[PDB]
């Protein structure tokens, strides 16, 4: 049954009547009078109307000469395992020019709500092979942990870089990526195709790539197939599942024009009141399953508008977000790659994943130890440069020479460096075998004896 | 029979449904061929429109709609304590059983209570006695601490005839009533709308201190037992810290525990770790005086407002009872955004900020739920609620609606900080914003329960940290070395304030929780160091050498925090060796 | 007069639609007879053709459109007055709480009541001391002015209304005021504080208290001070009394206007508030005053918080607009000690003239206040210059007018809410902090008065 009654058009927005039988969110097909087909949504039904929004938008449909066809479910992905490998665009469909994948099932790509009852609490480590996060800032598996980012900083390298070297020490073979890109340049895209595929992380990955020329309602549908892509290869599979999404920012773009052309009124600085909730159906659906060995666990990526952390995304994503990694203009301008601010920087769970049998004994003393030092120290800093040199205690000048050598050579490790957990705390106690005893405080001194030189 | 509507309109959760000319505002319905629920909120002649406590997807028009003529209620008896319901008080462990997935699906109801349990009905009260509204007839254990009374329901007013101890469901009759109407049967289950407030005798003066083992609380901001206190701050301040902790060790009765919007995953951490957080003295699990309201921020939108009702319903029950209640709500502004998106999809005209223009008024009477109270019933016992709400402003802007709404009709306000958050200093109250309406009365209690001085020690503890504020800023003028001996001296002890007391690590075994008396103790040495050092200074002491002079004495100080409870006269022995080590440093 | 239908077409939060009906009446009172025995009042807020919209005080919840019906009772809402209302307690909407027997009327007065005739007017000149020297000395009390107080939400002004109305006495009137106490939207403890104060002083046993609290329906809150007020002119206007009628909290009333306004999807002003809503709120605080050959007369305290404690908001800048000045109380002075808090410089009297000097107060009222506001504004911009810039920025004669500000917070406006000073010790304590500054620096003062009463 195919409806030749489109009433109107409004931006991706369609307006269909004399309808029957249809259902709030029912996927349809737009036949066009060129004969391409583009799939949508329904957003409200109401009597004999229905009101859809169309993923690749509505430029060049002539809508009296086009026809509807609603189709009886909600939108799908066709799952398998054989998507690991493989490149998709932002609505799922082939883009490396390989076969069609042929699914053991199709999942209503909203998901559903793990019980509470039934979760079980991240748990264990995730190797980034990146020591700011590894050691200070720990990611457990299981675990919502974003990055917050910047324009002209390098987000993109970091993306990379994490989805290259992430690993867990404790399972074999287990350990898969799924990359959504949203609304990312040509080169950006460019950047991430070769990086997979030159390194061979291409073939424990999928990848699903919206970039900014695409349509852009396709950026609604882009992170809930990947995240229905996830929790089938970690739930239905048993695959510890790292989900990495970029960038955030350019998804609340797409919410804020589909409020636009409801008309809408919108919500604080522009964007929809309801934009904690609808980042919330993506962020929580990060997690472990009582009974299921698989996990997944979800790195969002954004960029804040004006490097301004009360933006509503910044905020809203860290009032969801189990903590945060900040990246910094000022240490991107010294030179240190990654520019991760530690400071503003938190994992909430990251005590879960630390310790004897997941890291080592000493990971929780020099965690807190370096922070309180390098926080110190770049208070000394901050003196020093505004007030001179004379002006620091004897004992703060260490501090000072600490904290630079903290950023030069403990933070700035570079793009293409993978620095295991044992690497990483050995050099924490290089760091902190700069400074006196007499100031090891938070660090036990049997600790301190067995670890330091 | 019973008229059935039909859908004419589904968008988002608001459902609009002709043909309901017999139904009721506030009624429950059963909405479309699944039957998920749904609560009639306005009309314009046979068309109601709904909003759903569930997902909607997969709905449309022309599918039935039925009215079931109750208003959105729970079911209060025996077995909801230590139970995690969701916002409409389905029990999410059956809930996994029945439908036998790790996911909430929709269209399944699942009695709130179990049925079939049987329960030890312990009768207390006598054949022939006039009963009404309160009374209670009986008790079952429910646990070995906590005693479940049986009440007479509001409205029930009769000679008991024939009342039975023996074993029984929450279904059977346990009690025969001769009323006007005729004799009625009373089970031990009653049921009671969340929107409703459950009347009592009279509200009384909320004027004894709540415990909470929490420092900066209890000491200088401290609620009381029926007061309300709200904790608003920006992402990662650690607003669920703090009632995690206040859940955990608070000297109430029960605790009602609501996740409105929040995250999954703090939800399964109350249920994994209070069974394993056992009471020394009685041997019962922290999760047998409590109750888990869980709907979590992917959950449906409009169920976020249902679990605040159906917690602080059930938290009025057991105050019914006498007992002393507390109820968290974690986090209020996921409520109030809830009441905007419906109030967006309603078309209203907006209040401020977007949100409707009865927010005010619906946390007003929230908020007026909680209070000491007289219960119903002739013995007149006395019960609270005590209230503490999580509010999440955007960009830790407390000049927003809900904050500010919530700050007209609550006395506690703990506002927590970015900047000590940053600093990791926890809990990151504010000191200089953060008030409590309740300190002067508390002192009072304080002074008189503890025969000390108490109320004088948080006043000069307050007047030092306000002082660092002051001075602070003069350093910011002129720098530190300006500084009198007597100042800088100020600023380490306020800095000792800071440290040694105000901090304090949820995280730790022993820190996590500070008693009554510790608290004492701690704040006694860390003042008497202050009242010493100053005498030594005009006796011609130095400051620099009486700080070298006191570092072990010092160091003494920020430790008293990890001492155990049965060792505190390691913590009062501390100032006599104050004393002695400033008397020596001024010989010297 | 009386109609009953069965015609409700609409139920839409607190309003309710009514169709096919006829002689109805704006603002007539209305009933809804529910379909389960309940009875809820109303009142039409408007009527065409044969239609009526109306507001209902309860709201509307469990309500069958269907099998429910409306009674147009003939008549506006109206308050059934009599002497024996004093030492009751009594709802938002009139009906007694305390119980005790019902009052039998001795009229029935409809709760807008009516303007007083300008010419009719006596202007208000009686000072009222209240032993505040902030008010008596610098924002002057007289008997029968609007004079309200701004506060915010944490803030002592259940503390300083009580205080005024258990000091506040007029020097030749030996009656105590008759206390009319109208609770708008306040919690339990707000309201428990003014009753136990009332108890303590008996003033309960000459009071007349409406109590809207914020468990009762915020619609009810629209009524609450029109009853207050009705109460108020029959004791003072037909019995004689001398009237203080104290009103808290009127943002809540404010914000209940909004919800009706917003329901009825009316055209929003500043804020979402209602366009009119300077003229309902003057509707309330016109209601004050004394009338030519009338003993009694009526002062009204209304109470409000700040939002946000900007006194740019709609509801304390259209207050301001209305009454005849407003005390204001600052975060800043109370968390400095000062008690009662009241910042003087944005607060204001405007009878203070015509009730103060020789033979009202006493001949150097005016000139010290003045000379206070004065020395007061300098040294506070003083000390804001000295916090900026450090204590040594400051001129010598700049660290008098500081030391001032600060002299005059600690000891004159922080005297304690128990405080009960009489004028002229008020009066002498502002010429000893006057006495910091040089003569020379007394330009509002003339030569006579200071060489009479400056030491
Ligand atoms: N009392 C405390 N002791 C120690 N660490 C704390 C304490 N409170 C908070 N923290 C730290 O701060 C983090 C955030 O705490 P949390 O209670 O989750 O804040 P929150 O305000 O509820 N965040 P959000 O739900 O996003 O608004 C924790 O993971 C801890 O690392
Ligand atoms: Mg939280």
């Amino acid at each position: 049954k195919e409806y030749r009654t489109i009433k109107e058009v409004v931006g991706p927005l369609m307006a269909v009547e004399k309808v029957s039988g249809v259902k709030y969110e029912e996927l349809i097909e737009v036949r066009m009078q060129n004969g391409e087909i583009r799939r949508g949504q329904v957003l409200e039904v109401q009597e004999d109307k229905a009101m859809v929004q169309i993923f690749e938008g509505t430029s060049g449909i002539n809508y009296k000469n086009s026809s509807v066809r609603f189709l009886g479910h909600p939108l799908q992905l066709g799952v398998s395992e054989d998507m690991i490998g493989r490149v998709f665009d932002g609505l799922g469909r082939p883009k490396d020019n390989g076969p069609e994948i042929l699914p053991e099932k199709y999942l209503d790509i909203n998901g559903e709500v793990i019980n509470p009852i039934a979760r079980d609490y991240p748990d264990e480590f995730i190797q980034t092979g990146i020591s700011a996060i590894d050691h200070l800032n720990t990611l457990v598996r299981g675990q919502k942990l974003p990055v917050f980012s910047g324009s002209g900083l390098p987000h993109k390298e970091l993306a990379a870089q994490i989805a290259r070297q992430a690993t867990v020490l404790d399972s074999s073979d287990d350990f898969a990526v799924v990359f959504a890109a949203i609304g990312i340049t040509f080169e950006e895209a460019e950047f991430f195709m070769e990086d997979f595929r030159q390194t061979g992380a291409i073939d424990r990955s999928v990848m699903f790539m919206n970039l900014a020329n695409d349509p852009a309602i396709e950026r609604i549908a882009t992170p809930r197939m990947a995240l229905t892509a996830a929790e089938y290869l970690a739930y239905e599979k048993g695959m510890h599942v790292l989900v990495i999404m970029t960038d955030m920012t350019n998804y609340a773009e797409a919410l804020r024009e589909i409020s636009a052309a409801r008309r809408e009124v919108p919500g604080r600085r522009g964007y929809p009141g309801y934009l904690y909730t609808n980042l919330a159906t993506l962020f929580e659906r990060a997690g472990r399953i009582r009974g299921l060995k698989g996990s997944v666990t979800q790195i969002p990526i954004l960029t804040m508008p004006e490097d301004d952390k009360t933006h509503p995304i910044p905020d809203l994503t860290g009032y969801i977000t189990e903590g945060q990694i900040i990246l910094t203009r000022e240490l991107y301008k010294s030179g240190i790659q990654p520019p991760i601010d530690v400071l503003p920087s938190l994992s909430r769970l990251k005590d879960k994943g630390t310790g004897a049998g997941k890291t080592r004994e000493d990971h929780a003393a020099t965690m807190n130890q370096l922070f309180a030092a390098y926080a110190q120290g770049k208070q000394a800093k901050e003196l020093a440069v505004v007030l001179g040199e004379s002006a620091l205690s004897d004992i703060d000048k260490i501090y000072a020479k600490f904290a630079e050598r903290f950023e030069n050579e403990y933070v700035n490790q570079g793009f293409y460096t993978n620095r295991t957990i044992t690497e990483t705390l050995d050099l924490g106690w290089e760091l902190l075998a700069m400074l006196p005893r007499t100031e090891l405080k938070r660090i036990k001194d049997d600790l301190l004896d067995k670890y330091l030189p | 029979g019973m008229q059935i509507g039909k859908i004419i309109k589904v968008s988002g959760p608001l459902v609009m449904a002709e043909n309901m000319s017999e139904a009721s505002i506030q009624d429950m319905c059963l909405v479309g061929d699944l039957g998920v629920i749904g609560e009639i909120i306005e009309m314009r002649q046979d068309v109601a429109s709904i909003q759903v406590y569930e997902e909607t997807s997969g709905i449309g028009p022309g599918e039935p709609v039925r009215s079931t003529g109750e208003a959105l209620s729970v079911e209060l008896g025996p077995g909801i304590i230590s139970q995690m319901f969701d916002g409409i008080q389905r029990p999410l462990d059956t809930f996994m059983e029945v439908t036998q997935s790790n996911f909430l699906g929709r269209g399944v109801q699942l009695p709130a209570l179990d049925h079939e349990k049987q329960w030890w009905f312990e009768a207390t009260i006598e054949e022939g006695t006039e009963v009404s509204a309160g009374d209670i007839i009986g008790y079952v254990d429910e646990t070995k601490i906590i005693q479940h009374k049986i009440m007479v329901p509001n409205g029930i007013k009769g000679t008991v005839q024939k009342i039975e101890s023996g074993s029984f469901t929450i279904d059977d009759p346990i009690c025969v009533i001769e009323t006007e109407q005729g004799l009625k049967e009373l089970t031990m289950m009653q049921k009671w709308p969340v929107r409703r407030g459950r009347p009592i005798k009279q509200k009384l003066n909320p004027d004894v201190p709540m415990i909470t083992g929490q420092r900066v609380i209890d000491t200088f901001f401290p609620v009381t037992k029926g007061g309300a206190a709200a904790v608003p701050g920006p992402f990662g301040a650690g607003k669920t810290v703090v009632q995690h902790q206040i859940a955990k060790w608070s000297d109430v009765d029960l605790v009602v525990y609501v996740g409105c919007g929040e995250r999954g995953n703090e939800m399964t951490d109350v249920v994994n770790e209070f069974p394993e957080l056992i009471d020394p003295n009685t041997g019962e699990s922290l999760m047998e005086r409590t109750v888990l309201i869980a709907n979590t921020s992917n959950m449906p939108v409009a169920a976020r407002e249902a679990s605040i009702y159906t917690g602080i319903t059930i938290a009025e029950y057991f105050r019914d009872m006498g007992y002393d209640v507390a109820i968290m709500a974690d986090s209020t502004s996921r409520w109030a955004e809830a009441l905007r998106e419906m109030s967006g999809r309603l078309e209203e005209m907006p209040g401020d900020e977007g949100y409707p223009a009865y927010l005010g008024s619906r946390l007003a009477e929230y908020y007026e739920r909680s209070g000491r109270v007289i219960a119903l019933g002739s013995d007149q016992r006395e019960g609270s609620i005590t209230a503490i709400s999580a509010v999440s402003p955007s960009g830790g802007d407390i000049s927003e609606p809900v904050t500010q709404n919530t700050l007209r009709v609550v006395k506690v306000f703990w506002g927590l900080d970015s900047s000590l958050a940053q600093k990791r200093h926890f809990p990151s109250i504010n000191w200089i914003q953060s008030y409590s309406l309740y300190s002067t009365e508390v002192g009072r209690y304080m002074d008189q329960i503890l025969q000390q001085d108490w109320s004088d020690m948080v006043t000069e503890g307050m007047r030092i940290l306000q002082e660092e504020e002051q001075l602070n800023e003069i350093v910011r003028l002129v720098g530190i070395d300006s500084l009198s001996d007597n100042d800088r001296l100020t600023l380490e002890v306020a800095k000792s304030i800071r440290e040694d007391y105000l901090q304090q690590n949820a995280f730790d075994d022993v820190d996590t929780f500070t008693s009554r008396e510790k608290q004492f103790n701690m704040l006694k040495v860390i003042l008497t160091f202050g009242k010493e050092a100053r005498k030594a200074l005009s006796l011609g002491a130095y400051f620099n050498e009486i700080m070298e002079g006191t570092v072990a004495v010092r160091e003494r100080i920020s430790r008293s925090k990890y001492i155990p409870e049965e060792e505190l006269a390691k913590i009062s022995s501390i100032n006599e060796e104050i004393k002695e080590t400033i008397q020596l440093i001024v010989s010297e």
